[PDB]
């Protein structure tokens, strides 16, 4: 009952932390609409000693406008207190992230066999206002056996500690420490590590390239790879030097890691191990976790003006630029800016082979000949309003355009 | 680029306490963790344990996690490894290297070993002879004599001379002792010319000896 | 020395694909992405092929792959080499800052050429005679099939007594190499009038002759 379908690979990188995290990108949030929400169903393929067991777990309807972490309501084959065990969290831009716990089974199994399963693919289902159904399959390209429980307590003895305090928000971590160091930037080779200590969760980052080697004047960016599975968007460092007396060398480290879950709870603790070569540095500080809403969560516009003339207006929605000639679904639909009533505001909706609906009022569509589709709107009034159109195609970017007609 | 440098006793009494260092060039201890590997004779490999985080983190093999230390010396560029009541299953090659990637898990830089002998029997340094032997290529050789613990290095002029070497592993007497042979081929004109001069160094007896091989 | 679970050895010719499997447990292989594996040559220090299952290190070449299954990890040499007999073991993270290694599996390269066995043999040296000793040495190097007979004689006489002879050891051209020794007093030496190595490789023959006359 999926009207489109995409296909993704999970990458887990180096070993599990404590909880397991997959992002969804391509899900449509439209813009401008208060009132648009989407029913969320995800299912979790588990492998268990080569048997298959599935876990659906119910999200309800999404509001983004005034929700953005969602504990599932309602689980079926699950352990119980499961529930308990997974996130869905808004992370802005028409993304989202689901989260699971992996130091506890979320699946009751035979204690004598079973004990190491194995997460296989993700499904996640998702309806929006429209009524149309979007799929996302995620498979584990190199999964690991869960092991429960192995979490011994964790605590650094020697670390200079920072009031500085570390926020996190969708899933990001970003701070700057300043720092000094003896060697000056032209004689200095600079490494950093870090790990982040919390509930059931451990996380190390570190610098693939092993260190800076010679630093620069001004800013020195640099990647970090932290243990678990990896977001889309990667882990960044920053160390920037002063410009050119006894006293020391003065930087500034700005940190990235980018995916960071609040299962490791408010006042968690990041440690920093640095080191500049001509010793070693410790670093601690706190960390916690915003329960502010992005209030970003619209995927990305395409923003054009049209000019008409009486009450009659045309645009044409050009092809996806994933998608081409002879695709076998193309969807398209459009919307009013700021609807009210999800009930007769959604009723646009075209395929390649449905024609206009007989609920949409004052617009028509068609596709022409290289699949372009033109919008005629007949009822426009003189004061200006904004149309919001989505086109999408099998295995094509979904697209939203903000068009708005103008009397000239 | 980073070199890496054992050293250490070369034999042990047994119940005694093993200590090695391994000196680190051309780099720096900084972020990585710092591992000993250990290789008895004709044997596989097994992890001994490792040191990070500034030497915040010490985690060794649990098999042998009650008799051994790891520590750091920054600024001597050392560190070290120490194992307490050994017998001879604690004969091997110990190699000290740099661990690196996440948990340490890529071994990527290692020295080239030192053997370590545990035995009650007492040591014994080695008698050198010169082995002299028309011909396009000519051969010269060291004879080291009469030794007991086992490792024994031989270079040529003051180890200039690599090519054409070849030492040969030890012969082991009835009454314990090895003796070993290390030979060079030369053309044969140089040989009126150039003097060839072996170096053959026996730790555990503290023996360095420079040998002349004339015709 | 606890160990992951390696076959004692393969074999392959040149041009072929040889596969090392490594067998782990749930808490070891299967539980992390920290498989190892390292390439050992005879009298050298082990070096990484593979880390992390199957990222390789700069400078070794895409011949070397490495995959993992379950609790079982595989190493695989396409394009087979003289070059890559060796030895080859596994390790993998163990939780808690541990690792193991597997028990290795040494990789043979068949079809390599039939080497005959070079052979020097040196007199007893002045300095040794002056100690009233008088060792003879025979060195036999670059022999591929890794066996050979050694058989000492005196004025065309077998000789017995006095004799040692090392076990063949691989060298880097992947021949392989020994010596035997004859220790006699001084007195034994000027009493003869020649010794010979004689040494036998695949039913052939190589025999060195010392005299004690210049
Ligand atoms: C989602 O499924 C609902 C019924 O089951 C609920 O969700 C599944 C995934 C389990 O968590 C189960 O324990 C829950 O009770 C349907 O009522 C709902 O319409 C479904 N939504 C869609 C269309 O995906
Ligand atoms: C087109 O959408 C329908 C659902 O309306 C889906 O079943 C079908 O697989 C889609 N076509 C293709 C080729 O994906
Ligand atoms: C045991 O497993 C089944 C799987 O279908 C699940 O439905 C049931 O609720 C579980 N019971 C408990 C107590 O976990
Ligand atoms: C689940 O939570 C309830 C809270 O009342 C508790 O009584 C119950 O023991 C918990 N069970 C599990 C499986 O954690
Ligand atoms: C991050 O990785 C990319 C790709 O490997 C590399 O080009 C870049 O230099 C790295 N660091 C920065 C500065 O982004
Ligand atoms: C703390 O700061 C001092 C500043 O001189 C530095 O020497 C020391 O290494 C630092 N220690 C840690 C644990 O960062
Ligand atoms: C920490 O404070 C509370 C308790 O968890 C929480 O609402 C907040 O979001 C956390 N982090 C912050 C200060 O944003
Ligand atoms: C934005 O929409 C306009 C009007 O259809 C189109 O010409 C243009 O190519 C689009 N640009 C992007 C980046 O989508
Ligand atoms: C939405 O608001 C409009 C005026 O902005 C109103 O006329 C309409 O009744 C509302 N929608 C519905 C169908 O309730
Ligand atoms: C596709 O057809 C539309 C509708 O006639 C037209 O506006 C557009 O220019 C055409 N584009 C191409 C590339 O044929």
């Amino acid at each position: 009952v999926c009207q489109y379908t995409i296909q993704s690979l999970i990458h887990l990188t180096g070993e599990d932390p404590g909880f397991f995290n997959v992002e969804i990108p391509e899900f449509p949030f439209y813009p401008t609409c208060n009132v648009c929400t989407a029913d969320v169903n995800v299912t979790i393929n588990f492998d268990v000693g080569g048997k298959k067991h599935q876990l659906d777990l119910d999200f309800g309807q999404l509001t983004p406008h005034t929700k953005a972490v969602y504990q599932p309501r309602g689980a079926f084959g699950g352990s119980e207190n499961a529930t308990n065990l997974f996130l869905l969290e808004l992370l802005g831009a028409g993304e989202l992230a689901l989260t699971m716990r992996s130091k506890k089974l979320p699946i009751n199994v035979t204690t004598g066999e079973e004990q190491q399963v194995s997460l296989e693919s993700v499904d996640v289902y998702f309806q929006d206002v429209f009524g149309t159904m979007w799929c996302h399959h995620a498979e584990m390209q190199n999964p690991v056996y869960l092991i429960p429980e192995t979490v011994p307590y964790i605590k650094w003895d020697n670390c200079n500690s920072t009031n500085i305090t570390a926020v996190v928000r969708a899933q990001g971590l970003d701070v700057t420490l300043p720092l000094s160091l003896p060697t000056s930037a032209q004689d200095s080779n600079f490494s950093v590590k870090t790990e982040m200590l919390g509930n059931e969760i451990d996380i190390e980052c570190i610098m693939e390239d092993g260190e800076i080697s010679q630093v620069l004047p001004g800013d020195n960016k640099f990647n970090i790879t932290c243990s678990g599975y990896e977001s889309h968007v990667p882990s960044g460092g920053i160390l920037t030097s002063t410009s050119p007396p006894g006293t020391g060398y003065a930087y500034s480290l700005r940190l990235t890691p980018r995916p960071v879950s609040r299962f490791l709870g408010n006042n968690s603790i990041l440690y920093v191990f640095y080191s500049g070569n001509g010793g070693d540095y410790c670093i601690q500080s706190n960390i916690v976790f915003s329960d502010e809403i992005p209030a970003s969560q619209d995927m990305p516009t395409n923003t054009t003006d049209i000019t008409y003339v009486g009450d009659n207006a045309t645009y044409s929605v050009p092809m996806v630029t994933s998608e081409d000639a002879n695709s076998p679904n193309v969807t398209v639909t459009a919307f009013w800016a700021w609807p009210n009533n999800t009930e007769t505001d959604f009723k646009c909706k075209w395929t390649l082979t449905s024609g206009t609906p007989s609920g949409c009022e004052n617009i028509s569509g068609a596709f022409a000949s290289n699949r372009t589709f033109d919008i005629t709107v007949s009822g426009l009034g003189t004061a200006p309003k904004t149309l919001i159109i989505t086109r999408t195609a099998t295995n094509a970017t979904t697209t939203t355009h903000k068009v708005i007609f103008s009397k000239a | 680029q980073l070199q890496l440098q054992e050293s250490g006793p070369g034999v042990v009494k047994p119940s005694e306490t093993l200590s090695l260092t391994c000196t680190i060039s051309g780099g720096s201890f900084s972020t990585y963790y710092w591992t000993w590997i250990r290789q008895p004779p004709g044997k596989g490999l097994e992890w001994v344990g490792y040191i990070g985080n500034g030497g915040r983190s010490l985690n060794y093999n649990p098999s042998l996690k009650s008799r051994i230390t790891l520590s750091v010396d920054a600024s001597k560029n050392q560190f070290s490894l120490k194992v307490t009541s050994v017998t001879a299953a604690d004969t091997a090659v110990y190699y000290c290297g740099r661990a690196r990637g996440l948990r340490g898990n890529w071994f990527d830089v290692w020295g080239p070993g030192v053997l370590v002998t545990v035995s009650s029997a007492s040591t014994k340094g080695p008698s050198v002879f010169p082995l002299a032997p028309s011909e396009s290529t000519a051969a010269l050789g060291c004879l080291v004599k009469d030794y007991f613990p086992e490792p024994v290095t031989v270079s040529w002029n003051s180890g200039s001379l690599t090519s054409g070497v070849h030492t040969f592993p030890a012969v082991l007497q009835s009454s314990g002792l090895y003796s070993l042979s290390s030979v060079v081929t030369v053309p044969s004109s140089s040989l009126g010319t150039q003097t060839y001069v072996c170096n053959v160094n026996h730790k555990p007896s503290n023996t360095k000896v420079d040998k002349r091989v004339e015709i | 020395q606890a160990a992951l679970t390696q076959p004692p050895s393969v074999s392959g010719s040149p041009g072929q694909s040889v596969t090392i499997s490594c067998t782990g447990t749930s808490s070891d292989i299967g539980g992390y992405n920290y498989v190892s594996w390292y390439q050992q040559h005879p009298g050298k220090a082990p070096k990484v092929m593979i880390y992390e299952v199957s990222k390789r290190p700069s400078g070794v070449s895409d011949r070397f792959s490495g995959s993992k299954s379950g609790n079982i990890a595989s190493l695989t040499i396409s394009g087979l080499q003289a070059e890559d007999e060796a030895d080859y073991y596994c390790s993998s993270y163990a939780g808690s800052n541990t690792f193991l290694f597997g028990g290795g599996t040494r990789l043979t390269v068949l079809g390599q050429p039939k080497a005959a066995p070079s052979v020097t043999l040196f007199p007893p040296s002045s300095e040794e005679l002056q100690a009233n000793k008088a060792t003879l040495v025979c060195l036999i190097s670059d022999f591929y099939p890794g066996a050979v007979e050694v058989a000492w004689k005196a004025d065309g006489s077998a000789v017995n007594a006095g004799v040692e002879t090392t076990k063949p050891s691989k060298q880097s051209n992947n021949k392989y190499a020994a010596s035997s020794y004859l220790s006699l007093t001084s007195d034994q030496w000027k009493s003869h009038k020649s010794y010979s190595c004689q040494v036998t490789h695949e039913g052939s023959t190589v025999e060195k002759t010392v005299a004690p006359a210049e």
